[PDB]
């Protein structure tokens, strides 16, 4: 089986990865520039993580060097226009004007394990397996990557995540082909995720899922509808739901 | 033990009927037009090419019957080259092809191949590991080849080849062996000897072109096959014993040898004209896309003029002893005059690329990279533009100005993003960003 | 019994590697490969690497391949650095006394504490496709094209575009097979899809074919280009050329353009009830 997580983010302005020039990525998507963060920046910021620190695990997760590792990050994209600004600075002497390039955007994130690859790294273990997907669910909700982080203190975390178990692997990126616009009787995360319950509300009319928001913050579907089978307010009721439905493990 | 170029099938071919092969030399040449040279790297394509060329100078020489158009390769070709069999071996006690004596300077055999990292190369996108996987006979063969033509320096002690810096390499295209073969025939009144007979002496002043073509900058030794169940490492092929080591001395090019080559490109001062691409964008550069333009104005003035055909162009570019990229390309040619002004502005625009890219989006500042946007757009409006290459050459019904709209569309969804705004102001920025369009620059 | 397969892979970012990659500047093709395609079918059925190679290489090589460029995406590159803050392995190892052992020999006796690291950035530069959807069809063995379907209804393993970090968008498996004469017509009976109400659609839709050889001989026409793109292996790679041509097909006559069927802008739910409908007056007079 697979276990897909999307998760919505939300960065104040920063830098946390840019080019040979000092510029934010960036990408091509519906027409327009959006903002990238790189995969192989969100791993090695999940990995080589002081808190992800908790049969040798963190390779068969993360291989090195035929290992066939189970976890495979795509590129974050954004779910607006890319707005970069540009910071003039300069240094004083207590005893020449410069520019840097920074931005903030809003980030779609996508994550797949298999479960099976995992359980066969590991030499037939079932618990540890279960205990990786636990340690690795808490330390990608809580993990950002370490840029211009002293300029820019951006730590923000996740409004919403979303834990799914479909038959074949599929991103939801399609939901974001029209960029936002923001109203006034909105804001910018809330449009984004009413976008996301808009693609899925879709599809199934022509599998289940896990929702998850800080207390309820955010709830999956402008409506009452049952479009996510479950809603949890707390990171842990999650990590514990999904250890319950990969075959009945304690957290 | 025993290998001959003449017997043994080493070289990759696919026939016109769709079959892809590996066949002799003697097969080569007895059929040379139901066939095309098939090789992914493009430095064999034309090392192989090169090699072919020298062989039927040599059996012009010695057979003086030259090769007529739309027909099969002379026949008598054949026969000398048989008698000649004892120049083309590569192992035993007496005549090496391309080899000389052994040494005691033991190298792995992997410098003879760019791509393939060795010694303190770092090996990340080639797991290797010296003198545990090697190459077969029909990779050694191949990598003999291209020491005339692509021998870069080796720091400290290390001299070049006989062409210093490898530059472009420009020829004619065809869709066949013998078309190839024939569409770049010109000989020379002197002819030398070629590197495959009796020991190659550099002896007086003048080259010609036998002598010139097979130049060999080192000796190599080529000590055995070790039995065993690997795969090249070059191919994949799944093989039998392969070899692991050689032996590999520096031959120092004596001062003077004038010689032209017949396909290199050189600037105005003599040098000789190399790629310019680059991994990063510095102050100094910005990078677009393959450099088609820059070995132009020296061909089209000096060396090949003006002829309609297919125009094969073969760049490789090097800094130092580091490889960085290699790419091809074949631009259409009809033939039909030059304008010296538009095509040394043509040969110049890598300097335009960087001057657009340079400008501020406000203001003037020193040190400034300015608007890297800019750069992520390039690259897809230099392939876009790079399909008009033989009409934009010759300015037939394509010009710079038309080639200046294909970034109108593109600068316009950037202007967008760097101008987020619903006001007055926003939108004539945003009209007075569009208009960007890199300039000519003949110096 | 239907004789072809169908294949569409779209999404945010795609890459398709060519030939001209031999170094750290890694470019992509325009349209995908045949190699790419084999290998996600092999990923999808469950063969690895060593054993692809044996008896199941050469089944799918036999299989005749179209693919038609719906909507093709903008070069894009990547800025990529690796082995910031930690150590690069190197290639160098001790010349032996004698010539007599190599490989497997040599192998046996190799340690951890024998390799050697230098601290080093590598330095690299990558090519991506963005917004670009393609539709691949594959023509054979009907008993080879329903095991094809079957695995692709669910993969054992994960199928990617070409790259691990580039996922579809849609699903792989979306138009069922059917049968077909030429890849012509497989190619126009599936329809052309639109995302939102107003966007451009191409007026022209390119398509790359393989050239069928026709009756015995028909030596290749002047426009076939030469493509390394024939998978032989995967461990080490090894790759044969190919014949290929070029087609085009106008949207309108051959190929169909489908409705939106979905909403795209969320926007938030309704206020501002009505004084005048008739079932206002009626809870306001249960009310009162
Ligand atoms: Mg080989």
């Amino acid at each position: 089986m697979l276990i897909e997580i999307h998760m919505i983010q939300n960065h104040s302005p920063a830098n946390l990865n840019r080019d040979d020039l000092g510029a934010p990525k960036t990408c091509y998507f519906g027409g327009v520039l959006r903002s990238r963060i790189s995969s192989q920046c969100i791993k090695r910021s999940i990995r080589t993580s002081n808190d992800f620190k908790a049969l040798a695990p963190d390779i068969a997760l993360c291989g090195r060097m035929t290992v066939e590792a189970a976890l495979q990050v795509a590129h974050a994209i954004s779910t607006h226009i890319a707005r970069p600004e540009i910071d003039y600075f300069v240094a004083a002497d207590d005893v020449h004007i410069g520019e840097s390039m920074f931005a903030s955007a809003c980030f779609y994130k996508y994550f797949s394990i298999d479960w099976e690859q995992l359980v066969k790294n590991l030499k037939g273990d079932t618990n540890l397996a279960a205990h990786t997907v636990g340690a690795f669910l808490l330390a990608a909700a809580k993990t950002n990557p370490s840029g211009k982080q002293n300029s820019f203190a951006a730590h923000n975390y996740p409004d919403g995540i979303l834990v799914e178990f479909k038959n074949s692997p599929i991103s939801y990126a399609n939901a974001f082909v029209r960029p936002v616009s923001v109203v006034k009787e909105s804001d910018l995360v809330e449009q984004s995720i009413g976008q996301l319950s808009n693609y899925v509300n879709d599809i199934r009319l022509g599998v289940i899922g896990f929702w998850f928001s800080p207390n309820n913050r955010y709830p999956l579907g402008y409506k009452h509808s049952k479009l996510a089978s479950r809603n949890i307010g707390n990171l842990n009721e999650l990590v514990g739901a999904v250890l319950d439905y990969i075959g009945g493990f304690k957290w | 033990v025993m290998y001959n170029l003449l017997c043994d099938n080493w070289v990759n071919v696919v026939y016109l009927s769709g079959k892809p092969d590996r066949i002799s030399l003697v097969q080569t040449l007895k059929d040379a037009h139901c066939l095309q040279l098939a090789y992914s790297n493009p430095m064999d394509r034309f090392t192989v090419f090169r090699f072919l060329l020298a062989l039927g100078y040599w059996c012009f020489a010695n057979t003086n019957v030259e090769p007529e158009p739309d027909k099969p390769l002379p026949v008598s070709w054949i026969p000398w080259l048989e008698e000649n069999k004892e120049y083309f071996e590569l192992f035993g006690d007496g005549k090496r092809f391309f080899q000389a004596d052994p040494s005691s300077r033991i190298r792995a055999i992997t410098d003879l191949i760019h791509e393939i990292p060795t010694a303190h190369n770092l090996c990340h996108f080639k797991h290797v590991t010296d003198y545990i996987d090697g190459l077969c006979e029909a990779c050694c063969i191949k990598g003999l080849l291209r020491l005339p033509v692509f021998t870069t320096v080796g720091g400290r002690g290390i001299g070049a080849g006989i062409n210093n810096t490898p530059p472009f390499y420009l020829l004619w295209h065809a869709n066949d062996l013998a078309g190839m073969l024939a569409q770049n025939w010109q000989p020379w009144d002197n002819m030398g000897i070629p590197a495959w007979l009796g020991s190659f002496q550099k002896e007086s002043r003048e080259v010609g072109l036998l002598a010139g073509m097979t130049w060999l900058p080192r000796k190599v030794y080529l000590h055995d096959p070790v039995p065993g169940q690997a795969a090249c490492c070059s191919c994949g092929l799944p093989s039998e014993a392969l070899v692991y080591s050689c032996s590999i001395e520096v031959e120092p090019v004596p001062k003077g040898l004038e010689w032209k080559d017949p396909h290199g490109v050189y600037t105005d001062q003599g040098k000789s004209l190399q790629s310019k691409i680059k991994l990063m964008s510095n102050d100094r550069y910005t990078f677009a896309d393959r450099d088609w333009y820059s070995p132009l104005f020296s061909y089209l003035h000096a060396e090949g003029n003006s002829r309609q055909g297919k125009l094969w162009l073969v760049g490789f570019a090097s800094d130092k002893a580091k490889s960085i990229d290699i790419w091809d390309k074949i631009i259409e040619l009809e033939g039909t005059d030059t304008n010296d002004e538009l095509l040394a502005q043509l040969a110049n625009r890598a300097t335009a690329l960087n001057a657009m890219r340079k400008k501020p989006l406000r203001g003037d500042f020193k040190k400034s990279v300015g608007t890297p946007q800019i750069a992520d757009i390039i690259p897809h409006a230099e392939n876009r533009i790079a399909i008009n290459a033989g009409k934009m050459t010759e300015n037939r019904g394509y010009s710079w100005q038309d080639a200046d709209t294909e970034y109108g569309e593109l600068l316009t969804k950037v202007a967008y993003s760097l101008e987020p705004a619903q006001t007055v102001d926003a939108r004539l920025k945003r009209g007075n960003f569009i208009s960007r369009k890199p300039w000519p620059i003949i110096p | 019994p239907p004789n072809t397969l169908f294949l569409r892979l779209e999404g945010a970012l795609q890459s398709w590697g060519s030939n001209e990659a031999k170094f750290a500047l890694r470019r992509t093709a325009d349209a995908p490969t045949k190699s790419g395609v084999l290998g996600l079918l092999c990923a999808a059925m469950g063969i690895g690497r060593a054993e692809a190679a044996d008896s199941w290489l050469p089944k799918l090589a036999n299989l005749r391949m179209g693919v038609r460029i719906d909507r093709p995406g903008i070069r894009w590159w990547d800025f990529h650095t690796v082995g910031a803050g930690q150590r690069m392995r190197m290639a160098e190892l001790k010349a032996p006394k004698k010539p007599s052992m190599v490989g497997a020999a040599l192998a046996e006796t190799l340690t951890p504490s024998k390799v050697k690291t230098r601290a080093e950035t590598l330095l690299s530069r990558r090519e991506y496709l963005a917004d670009a959807s393609f539709l691949v069809a594959l023509q054979g063995e009907p008993e080879l094209v329903a095991k094809l379907s079957a695995a692709l209804a669910k993969p054992v393993w994960a199928i990617y575009l070409g790259r691990k970090s580039c996922p579809p968008s849609r699903p792989v498996c979306e138009h069922p097979p059917g049968f077909y004469n030429t890849l012509e017509e497989a190619l126009s009976a599936v329809p052309l899809q639109k995302r939102w109400h107003n966007e451009p659609l191409p007026q022209i839709l390119p398509c790359v074919m393989d050239w069928i050889p026709g009756y015995d001989g028909e030596h290749a026409p002047d426009d076939a280009e030469i493509h390394y793109d024939l998978p032989v292996s995967f461990q080490p790679p090894r790759h044969l050329p190919r014949f290929v041509i070029r087609r085009e097909l106008v949207v309108g006559e051959d190929v169909q353009v489908s409705r939106e069927t979905g909403t795209s802008v969320w926007r938030p739910k309704g206020t501002r009830a009505d004084y005048n409908n008739s079932e206002y007056k009626k809870v306001r007079a249960e009310r009162l």
